[PDB]
């Protein structure tokens, strides 16, 4: 129930991209990882996710080291990942999407798998598109189906890459409401984005990476008033 | 065994390799049709018969092209999954690279069954049918078997007319350990009685003794105890690669029995055996590319790398073939040596990913 | 698709050019020109044995050089050695020279320094020499139109224009 | 102009790289075909032929891949959006074509003839008619030959069957221990240590020839690739003029192929840098195969040495014009007429 | 001048993406082309640019039809394009980027080319970056260099594809200021973007494209109070 990251560092072409980043996400908590664009936030996020091999530091869930571990094993430890890009199974139905992931849980009987299918369909209100192929779905329904597919692996943490990018304002409230539904489910949500305003409006803790290292942490009110943050990231006047 | 993610990757890979394989046989087909245009209008060989020949010879092209088709099919299909971020989220939800690889192998299995079934029943029968039709149409009733030669140990046989199980006008020459001609047999008609035994009607047999006596005898019948069955005869003129599997096995047995070098036919036998192994190696090499160097590259570079790798595999096959027999190595190894080499390459490229 | 139609047309022209080039080098290799009037078969240190229609050794010609021709069927020997056999088991005569000619009609002709020995050591006829002699191995009848010399065990004679056969030892001349 | 040089720089880099691959490949296969049939010198003298065939393809694929890359990472799109049109691409391509054409001209007129001439001298100085394993037939077709082993001419075990009478010779079957084959307007075969059996299986009168050596008949303009080009220019002969026209058609084909492939390299970012590889190689193959075929047709006297390879090059030139006007305003108004109608 | 687009339509694989979209930008006016994500604005913007072949409708700059014109021709007509991705020549110096574009204008002289290069550098504050290759430039410096490059072509209109994409709020005001510098230089700037807040702040007129068609137009307050926009795009409780 605690996903910890301690002193991460990664270099590229003999230049250090992330120097020192640390963060922690708890069950029941929504945590954003923000900061200047290209400053280090994204690489750190991917180092927790497993898409980037860390050069230094430790990634931890309940005092368990998942640094040297590939991505499928980090998932077996309780880490979910939703990519920014569309990752739904295009030529598969919504039903088969979720069932495809329930089938990778060998401890589940067939009856259990179908019970969870029914529950996940009804939970995220996608019963009516259960027969639809993935490629036939609008953006909001696609993301709802991709959320339920992720939860079919039973994760403890959900890592969302850029869940607000290119999203209409009438849809931001609905994404936040889904974020908050994950949090009230027990998950630990870690969100990385460039939309500061929406992310600070949903998250209860925020971390800020700039010039390659952590420069601020705490609640959104706390980070909005940090001097270095306003000097390199938000500016003198930043409307929330 | 029936996993949704298994048959999902499978369906995408066979869809892609079917397209690839249609395109390959289409291009080879139109090239064959111009080759047949080189000699149209011979006897009754109008353009319809040439189109008939090209259509009939398709399953042999399919067998010849199935390995590289499965290379490209896997590469494009897995590249598709890869580029729509489906493999990444499959891993981010539990399905490991090992599981992806097992999906690829599970869907390599039916492709291997199809290619051996082609090699056994479909492509050889269709190829002999195309060749025979072309010859009959091309000479207006001139080609079954007219003018057949054969060897059985020190014996040299020449038949004038061959039927389903009857020979007409048999001639036979025997030579001794001193490489000189001892006996000569001729018969108007020979029939096949039982296993490994023929019967010649009204046969004249000539024997040589002491270089001063030559005695011929007009026997009413003569029994011939040769290991040369009529099946074997009817297949001494086709290319070994075109002969079926069980036919190749019977033919290498006959060659080994008659004290003849059975290497080339053994090599063709093992090449027909190792064709499905080659297509599995080809699909794993594709997976090694999709995970390895061609992970975030465009479909064009995947297809061009696949063409380069398939071409290099074909050349390596045509190289390891003869060198295994001229250096004295079992045809089995000469046949599966390229599969091994590309398998080692695939495992090397997957050694850090898997 | 217009681009795909052009691509197919291009593939037609390519296939046609390739196979035209293959056919051209084939005709350059399929130039089977008929040969000239020369010895079709040649051999050296030859022993050619000839048999009768019943399978008995008729005669033997051992030569150092042999040339078989196709148009006429004349077989030229260099330094031939002809052994005649009575019923194949008895070598009755042995006739040699430096040059010989067999014909399609089985008629031999021997030119430079002809020798003829009779392997019967009690018949009184031992040796015969002449310049040129023709013999028909089938009938064994022989002709000679030039100087002839006979050497018997106790009687030697010298004449010309002989005509006999080794069949029955019938000799005849004037 | 700045940008023109830029294109040339990028392209010539890629071009040399591709050449370093192509030459290497041929340096492989040639050096293997030579060792199968000293070797260093012959391969070094065969280098100009590799150059003759590879320089066109080298620049062709070079500019195709380079421009493909620039189209992929959208440099060409941005150059269009600022006011850099086909003129500059075509100017850079023509300059590279002129460079490579001058190299190909020297390789085709002096280096290849002088190298083949030196190889001719060395060949004058220094140094397979029937196969084994099955029943062969001679070019005559009147004899059936069957050899056991041909291992550097050592242990043959030959069997020769002739079941048909030639003019006055009877059918025969001969078997020996070893025999050679040679080609001299005719092709002959010799047999060593054997016996020949002249007769028929039904009859009994044979003729047996025991031979230590026995011969038998099997079957029966000038070099144009190696010559001084200046003396060839006025040497009146069909195949001679064909060779001269091939040499000139290579140097003339370099710029034609360039102008054809410049419009062909356009690809969108979804497509690859390699998406035009099939069509481009297909075009190159068709051109060279038709060129070679017409060359052999002149050599046969089949078509006159006065029209020669001109029509093949003309068709290439016309094609390049077609594809280059395929982006003008008239063709775009035509396509739009079809779209709206 | 006045660029105009009338009754635009476009389809992709028998799917109608844009059905009826009209807009215009006049010299000296900032215009925001906004609307739901992928509901027609972006394809409309690319039809005007020239990157997408129009299927129906007419595109005219000063009553001259440039619809069928390829990129190069409608750039000579007076239309510039600044894409979202890095468009700078990595292997060329800032000096050489700008000179390379000025080298196309045959009516200028060598001295006039040098003069306009010096002015463009000291104008966009890139005189120090003069001799630096493009592959070594940061975010804002690259954008200034390529916008000075675009201006070397002497356009009448500037079509900006998402100029506020992933921008640190510190730099937001900086690109606002450069956008309005463009506008005061005598240009008509067409913005397409997803950041409704920042675009509506900069543009003087806004066109809203939803479900393939133009649904509302006018000033930023006009669309903010438009009820259809409020119910498909912005949300009732939207905050500029
Ligand atoms: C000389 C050339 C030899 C090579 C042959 C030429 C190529 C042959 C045809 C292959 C190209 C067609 O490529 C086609 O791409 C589409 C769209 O991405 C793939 O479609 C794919 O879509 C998505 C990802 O993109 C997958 O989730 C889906 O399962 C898959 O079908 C098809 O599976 C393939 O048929
Ligand atoms: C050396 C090998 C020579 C033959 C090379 C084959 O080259 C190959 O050509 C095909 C067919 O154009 C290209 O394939 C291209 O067209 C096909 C069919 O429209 C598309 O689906 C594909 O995505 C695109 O890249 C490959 O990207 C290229 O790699
Ligand atoms: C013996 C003769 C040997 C010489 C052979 C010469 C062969 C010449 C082949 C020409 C190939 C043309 O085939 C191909 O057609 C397509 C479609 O029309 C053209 O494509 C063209 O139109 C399409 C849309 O219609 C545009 O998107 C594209 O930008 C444009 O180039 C290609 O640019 C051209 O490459
Ligand atoms: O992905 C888009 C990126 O494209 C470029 O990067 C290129 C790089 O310049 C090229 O070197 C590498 O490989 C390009 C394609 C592979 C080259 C050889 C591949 C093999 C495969 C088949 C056999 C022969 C060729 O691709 C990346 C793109 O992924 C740009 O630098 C970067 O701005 C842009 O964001
Ligand atoms: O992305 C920018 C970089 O692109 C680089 O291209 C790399 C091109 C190399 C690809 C090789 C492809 C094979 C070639 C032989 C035929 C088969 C395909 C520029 O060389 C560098 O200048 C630049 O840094
Ligand atoms: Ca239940
Ligand atoms: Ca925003
Ligand atoms: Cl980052
Ligand atoms: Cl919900
Ligand atoms: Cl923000
Ligand atoms: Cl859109």
């Amino acid at each position: 129930a605690i996903l910890k990251a301690q002193h991460l560092a990664k270099s590229y072409k003999k230049r250090k991209v992330v120097s020192d980043v640390s963060l922690q996400v708890e069950s029941g908590q929504i945590v954003g990882l923000l900061g200047p664009n290209g400053a280090g936030k994204t690489t750190s996020f991917y180092m927790i996710v497993g898409l980037v091999a860390r050069d230094e530091g430790t990634i931890t869930i309940d005092d368990n080291d998942i640094s040297i571990l590939p991505m499928h094993s980090r998932s077996r430890m309780g880490i979910g990942y939703l990519p920014q890009e569309a990752s739904i199974f295009r030529k598969l139905s919504v039903e088969d999407n979720i069932m495809a992931v329930l089938q990778t849980r060998e401890e589940l009987t067939h009856e259990e798998r179908q019970d969870k299918l029914e529950d996940l369909l009804e939970e995220f209100h996608i019963q009516h598109i259960r027969k639809s192929a993935g490629m036939a779905l609008s953006g909001g329904e696609r993301r709802r189906v991709e959320i339920a597919r992720a939860l079919a692996a039973n994760p403890q943490f959900i890592l969302l890459d850029q869940p607000f990018a290119g999203v209409d304002p009438i849809s931001v409230i609905d994404i936040k409401k889904i974020i908050e539904h994950l949090r009230d489910r027990g998950l630990g949500v870690l969100i990385t984005d460039h939309n500061v305003r929406e992310t600070l409006d949903v998250c209860e803790k925020a971390y800020i990476v700039s010039q390659g290292r952590l420069i601020a942490e705490g609640t959104p009110q706390d980070v909005l008033n940090n001097e270095q943050v306003k000097q390199v990231y938000l500016g003198e006047q930043f409307r929330l | 065994m029936f996993k949704i993610l298994d048959w999902y990757i499978g369906r995408t890979i066979v869809a892609t390799t079917a397209l690839v394989l249609v395109t390959f046989v289409g291009l080879s087909g139109i090239i064959k049709y111009v080759e047949q245009l080189r000699k149209v209008g011979e006897g009754s060989y109008d353009l319809l018969q040439a189109l008939l020949f090209v259509v009939l010879s398709i399953p042999r092209d399919v067998e010849m092209f199935f390995p590289m088709a499965a290379l490209l099919g896997a590469l494009i299909g897995l590249g598709a999954l890869a580029s729509s971020s489906e493999l990444v989220v499959m891993q981010a939800a539990g399905f490991s690279k090992l599981d992806i690889g097992l999906s690829v192998l599970k869907t390599a299995i039916p492709l291997m069954i199809i290619v051996t079934l082609l090699g056994e029943w479909g492509a050889p029968q269709a190829q002999k049918m195309a060749r025979d039709m072309r010859a009959f149409a091309t000479s207006g009733g001139a080609i079954v078997r007219t003018g057949v030669w054969a060897r059985d140990a020190n014996d040299f046989i020449f038949i004038a007319k061959v039927e389903n199980e009857h020979l007409y006008g048999l001639n036979l020459w025997r030579f001794d350990e001193n490489k000189k001609l001892s006996t000569v047999i001729f018969s108007e008609q020979v029939d096949y009685v039982a296993n490994n035994e023929w019967l010649m009607k009204d046969a004249v047999l000539t024997r040589l003794v002491n270089d001063i006596e030559i005695s011929k005898e007009s026997l009413p019948e003569y029994r011939w105890r040769t290991s040369l069955a009529p099946d074997k005869l009817a297949v001494v003129t086709v290319k070994p690669e075109e002969l079926s599997l069980t036919g190749l096995s019977d033919y290498v047995h006959y060659l080994k029995a008659s004290e003849q070098d059975s290497s080339r036919y053994e090599l063709a036998l093992w090449r027909k055996v190792t064709q499905p192994i080659s297509i599995a190696v080809m699909m794993l090499m594709a997976l090694s590319f999709i995970f390895g160097p061609l992970r975030s590259v465009t479909m064009g570079a995947r297809i061009l790398s696949g063409v380069i790798a398939g071409f290099s595999f074909y050349i390596s096959s045509e190289f390891f073939g003869p060198l295994s027999l001229v250096y004295g190595l079992p045809p089995l190894f000469g046949a599966l040596a390229p599969s091994l080499v590309f398998l080692a390459i695939a495992l090397g490229l997957l050694g850090r990913k898997l | 698709s217009l681009s795909r139609i052009v691509y197919v047309l291009l593939l037609f022209i390519a296939s046609w050019s390739l196979y035209y080039l293959l056919g051209q080098e084939q005709d350059s290799k399929i130039q089977v020109a008929p040969n000239l009037e020369l010895p079709m078969f040649s051999g050296e240190n030859l022993e050619n044995i000839s048999y009768d229609e019943q399978g008995i050794r008729n005669y033997v010609i051992t030569s150092i050089h042999l040339d078989h021709y196709a148009k006429s069927g004349n077989t030229l020997f260099k330094a031939p050695i002809l052994k005649v056999y009575r019923e194949g088991t008895l070598q009755e005569w042995e006739i040699t020279a430096r040059r010989g000619i067999l014909s399609k009609d089985q008629v031999l002709t021997l030119y430079d320094d002809v020798l003829a020995k009779n392997l019967l050591p009690d018949s009184g006829f031992d040796t015969l020499t002449t310049s040129e002699m023709s013999i028909q191995l089938k009938s064994r009848d022989f002709w000679a139109d030039k100087p002839v010399e006979l050497r018997g065990p106790q009687f030697e004679t010298h004449g010309q224009a002989m005509k006999g056969n080794f069949a029955d030892h019938s000799a005849e001349l004037y | 102009m700045i940008i023109v040089r830029y294109l040339i720089r990028e392209t010539i880099k890629s071009q040399f790289a591709i050449f370093f691959v192509l030459f290497l490949v041929f340096l492989s296969q040639k050096f293997i075909r030579v060792l199968a049939d000293m070797i260093l010198s012959i391969v070094g003298l065969n280098m100009p032929a590799m150059g003759l065939l590879m320089l066109p393809l080298s620049l062709y694929i070079g500019i195709l891949l380079t421009f493909g890359r620039l189209y992929a990472e959208s440099e060409i799109t941005v150059m269009n959006a600022t006011g850099i049109g086909n003129k500059f691409l075509i100017r850079a391509a023509l300059y590279l074509a002129l460079i490579t054409a001058s190299v190909a001209a020297f390789n085709a007129l002096w280096l290849a003839p002088w190298s083949q001439d030196k190889e001719a001298h060395l060949m004058e100085q220094f140094a397979d008619l029937l196969q084994k394993g099955h029943f062969q037939r001679s070019p005559d077709g009147s004899s059936v030959v069957f050899i056991d082993n041909i291992e550097n001419r050592k242990l043959y075990n030959v069997f020769v069957a002739q079941l048909a009478p030639r003019d006055s010779i009877l059918p025969s079957v001969m078997f020996s221990h070893s025999g050679d084959v040679k080609e001299d307007g005719r092709q002959i075969i010799t047999l060593y240590d054997g016996t020949r059996y002249e007769g028929v299986p039904t009859r009994v009168d044979y003729m047996i020839t025991n031979f230590d050596s026995y011969d038998g008949l099997i079957g029966q303009e000038r070099d144009w690739e190696a010559l001084p080009t200046l003396s060839l220019l006025n040497n009146a002969d069909r195949r001679a003029q064909a060779e001269l026209q091939w040499r000139i058609s290579l140097v003339v084909c370099i710029p034609l192929l360039t102008m054809l492939v410049v419009p062909l390299s356009a690809v969108n970012p979804r497509q690859g840098r390699f998406a035009k590889m099939g069509p481009a190689i297909l075009i190159y193959l068709t051109y060279f195969l038709a060129l070679s075929a017409t060359k052999s047709a002149i050599e046969d006297g089949s078509l006159p040495v006065i029209i020669g390879l001109w029509p093949i090059n003309a068709a290439l030139l016309l094609a390049a014009l077609m594809v280059n006007t395929l982006d003008s305003i008239p063709v775009r108004r035509f396509k739009d007429r079809w779209k709206q109608r």
